[PDB]
């Protein structure tokens, strides 16, 4: 039973740069016995390299694997936006075992969010319930902040997010944040407004709209 | 009445590959047990359907030295009744297997600095071996609709694996020497009895 | 085309069972050693069972005495019998040829399906459309409560790509799915070009297209 | 029957490059692994490297790493050794050697080698020779001519046109640090007819059409 | 970088003699030992493979025994085809392959002490602006011989080559030439060139001279 860890947990680096990701062991596994595997957000897992240094068929020139015994090596020189993805090693001693993977994160430029607010339908507030979503397009870091408001008053504990993967072609990252109420309480109130504040923005953004208008 | 010519098998320069692994035949003559239970630091010797100190008295009419290398971590699939890359498509032994396996560590014969290219298994085959059937064949394994022809490529892989083995594996993929005896015992008179 | 198609994910309850198939075209299931892999949601890839040519099966410890690997040979299938299925067993399940062993690594993968053991029930989600306001415009559709994963958005059939943001679904405290679908758009276009998400939620058969147009 | 015919004798400039090629037949060319071995003037054997023919896979021994490379044609069952910034000391016969092949073992022993690839590396270019007598001392006594820096090889050195042969010692050519060859032949001859009999030595350089005859007489 | 060495060096034999050869690795290579034959001019050939089995079509009077570090090839009865350098090589190191430096066997015969010429450098050659002074060893057994350089009673170093001969068929002899090659304004600038050879048949060494100019 070998046990193989990977490390380092997450790695950030910038478009061009050297990525090494390293997957070591409790014993001295041959190289002919080590395999990676890249697995980008919503598809299988692809076979990377095998033999702990032969590239797989397709596999960019740009992936290379070394190492031996107890420390291999997954180097990615010139790093790429489409990169981003989770590495696993893998190896078999008397079964196949894998490794817990390392996330590989893309550093870009500051990019401030576009936002925007979406009242909720007639359709869905013939249901009974209101939902109302804000916005936050093709930005980066992905911390941010959004407040909502009603009436000018801050609203919290009636909303969720949800932030996509960092996009495989620019490596921006986009939120929605679904303020949910009941038509009754919705009708209650004229002024909804959702407040953005992020490193891109020198001042916070405030999208907001008056219900019937 | 001479000695069994056990260290022939035993004391090889050189064993088979465990796919064209070899076989010996051992008869009239005397074979002497007890001096292989203390022949050297053997980490396995299980005996089936037999028991290793009855060994040195019983006489049998064909006795069979197979001998060959493997992994550490494959030893165990050298036994009755048991499945894997070895057992189903390399060396098989019965499920009423009546004999002894006897296996020891190689590291400081059989591996190779940068690897051993000398080894090899079968890693590919349609079905599983027979009981001590043996299979030589280099024919490119077809694994998909369309037929090779000796051409290797996708779905047409080349049928053996080499271990590579190196000085600096681990215990579970360094060579392991195995030597197995079955004593056939037919209606014929005896000609190997032990001392 | 080599391609391994995955199907039978969906939702099951507690102790029940569930088989999944794996139909190959352009390998031999027979010939070559066939692997299932899981990976529960978060977490990473986890071995399953394989089955040999030869017919010998193996199994990972937490899955062997549960689950039965099989396949038929006439029609090129890959199975995977799941019994007494519980939390531990909710994950996307993904067939392999290969075993992950020297010249047998795990190629080519399928495209996975979901398994998800609840005790919920399966509920069809409601599409609501989220109508842009009056540069570069954002519309978009909103797929509120349906259970259990997955669901799939696309615009236009496939033909509207560059843009779309599809978020990752949100458990509401409801016990049901939620999320919204939405692309950017030059503003010029509104008026011209018709604009609709294809929602497809497969476990309650429930195919919805929405025309998001101005309010 | 096994044969490897290597490509012929190779004349190259310090920092070119050569490429020798290995012609297999009489058995099957992927199933065998194909190695490099050098040997330089009055040397050892040498492991250069060594080609998998199935799939391509390359060793390298790690002072030619980078500066050597070995492909396989598996359409004309023939591998190739390329040997780049070629130095003085890089001249050697170069031999390909197959192994045993995947079933006994790659690279365990080498069965079977070519017939040998002469690299000369030098910076002269096709230079006549120029000879000088080696003069008898003032009853037997020797004389010769030394045959002095000519490019490439060979010369053919010959005494009184033939008629000359027994007691004639022709050496093998070293090669100087100039990069050129040279060479002496002696002839040991009685005391007593130095003043009587000519001596002449015939060397002929063909790869300049260079034929010098040369007499050897005691210096005065 | 594993090394392997022979010895002896050199061997004299005769035909029906027994020979043998020892091999000799820096580090355990188990039984990864092979054995090669070669005859001037042309290829290796293999003799012995895994330190002692025969390959096939060679003649029955090679053997070959050793496993670690000591290894030993034995001819039992030498034929006149056996004559030749052989080789030892490891292959425990599919990184690095490493082969002995070779023991070449020579035909025996009795001792013959060499015929030792000196040749100063042509006014001919002088003209051009270089001086080789040649010294020739003839018709000698065993082929060790050492050749020393004297220019005014100061040994040379770096500046002499020696080129010797196959050995000879009839006679079974060598003949060897060593060429001392000087700058012209260097040989002008000393008076006394000699060469001094030792040489088994020589009871003591011999030095052959000459004063430029004289
Ligand atoms: C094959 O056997 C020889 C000799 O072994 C002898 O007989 C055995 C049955 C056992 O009783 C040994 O103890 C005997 O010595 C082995 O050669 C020996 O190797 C060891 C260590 O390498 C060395 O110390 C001894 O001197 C060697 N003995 C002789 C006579 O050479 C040899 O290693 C065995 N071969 C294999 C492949 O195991
Ligand atoms: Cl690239
Ligand atoms: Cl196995
Ligand atoms: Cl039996
Ligand atoms: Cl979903």
């Amino acid at each position: 039973d070998v046990v193989m860890t990977q490390s380092p947990g997450t790695l950030s680096l910038s478009p061009g740069e050297r990525a090494t990701l390293s997957c070591r062991a409790s014993q001295s596994v041959p190289s002919s016995y080590l395999a990676w595997y890249q697995q980008k957000p919503g598809q299988a897992p692809r076979l990377l390299i095998y033999g702990a240094s032969t590239r797989a068929t397709g596999i960019p020139d740009r992936f290379s694997g070394s190492g031996s015994g107890t420390d291999f090596t997954l180097t990615i020189s010139r790093l790429e936006p489409e990169d981003f993805a989770v590495y696993y090693c893998q190896h078999y001693d008397t079964s196949p075992r894998f490794g817990g993977g390392t996330k590989v994160d893309i550093k870009r430029t500051v990019a401030a969010p576009s936002v925007f607010i979406f009242p909720p339908s007639d359709e869905q507030l013939k249901s009974g319930t209101a939902s109302v979503v804000c916005l936050l397009n093709n930005f980066y870091p992905r911390e941010a902040k959004v407040q909502w408001k009603v009436d000018n008053a801050l609203q919290s504990g009636n909303s969720q997010e949800s932030v996509t993967e960092q996009d495989s072609k620019d490596s921006t990252y986009s939120l929605s944040s679904t303020l949910t109420l009941s038509k009754a309480d919705y009708e209650k109130h004229k002024v909804y407004a959702c407040e953005v504040t992020h490193q891109g923005l020198s001042s916070p953004v405030t999208k907001s709209f008056n219900r019937g208008e | 009445t001479n000695l069994c010519p056990f260290g022939e098998v035993f004391n090889a320069t050189r064993f088979a590959s465990v796919y064209a692994w070899n076989r010996k035949r051992i008869s009239n003559c005397v074979a002497d047990y007890s001096v292989l239970y203390n022949s050297a630091s053997f980490s396995t010797f299980k005996c089936y359907g037999v028991s290793p100190t009855k060994l040195n008295d019983l006489c049998f009419t064909n006795v069979y030295a197979d001998s060959f290398v493997i992994r550490g971590d494959e030893v165990r699939q050298i036994a009755p009744g048991q499945t894997g890359k070895i057992a189903d498509y390399n060396y098989k032994l019965p499920d009423d297997f009546t004999g002894c396996v006897i296996a020891w560590n190689s590291n400081n014969l059989d591996s190779k600095v940068g690897g051993n290219y000398n080894y090899l298994y079968r890693l590919f085959r349609k079905s599983n071996l027979k009981p001590f059937e043996r299979d030589i064949s280099t024919e490119i394994y077809q694994a998909g609709s369309t037929p090779c022809n000796g051409v290797e490529g996708f779905n047409c892989y080349f049928p053996l694996q080499s271990y590579g083995f190196q000085p600096t594996n681990g215990v579970g993929y360094q060579p392991y020497r195995v030597v197995v005896l079955s004593f056939e015992l037919l209606h014929a008179p005896a000609t190997v009895c032990g001392k | 085309e080599v391609q391994l198609v995955e199907s039978g994910g969906g939702l099951i309850q507690p102790g029940g069972s569930l088989r999944l198939s794996c139909a190959a075209s352009g390998l031999t299931v027979s010939s070559n050693y066939m692997s299932w892999v899981r990976q529960a949601p978060g977490k990473g890839l986890e071995w399953v069972s394989v089955i040999y040519s030869g017919g010998s099966t193996f199994y990972a410890d937490s899955v062997k005495g549960r689950f039965t690997i099989s396949r038929d040979n006439s029609k090129n299938t890959l199975y995977l019998q799941m019994n007494s299925l519980g939390a531990e067993d909710t994950a996307v399940y993904y067939c392999a040829r290969g075993e992950g062993s020297p010249g047998n690594w795990f190629d080519p993968w399928g495209q996975g399906t979901l398994v998800t053991v609840s005790s919920a029930s399966t509920k069809g989600p409601s599409v609501f459309p989220l109508a842009p306001s009056s540069g570069t415009a954002a519309l978009g559709c909103l797929v509120k409560d349906y259970f259990p994963e997955p669901v799939t958005v696309s615009w236009n059939s496939g033909a509207l790509t560059s843009g779309v943001h599809t978020f990752p679904a949100v458990l509401q405290s409801s016990g049901l799915y939620s999320l919204s679908s939405v692309v950017t758009v030059p503003s010029s276009s509104l008026g011209t070009q018709t604009y609709i998400c294809n929602v497809n939620h497969k476990p309650s058969n429930t195919k919805v297209d929405k025309k998001v147009e101005p309010k």
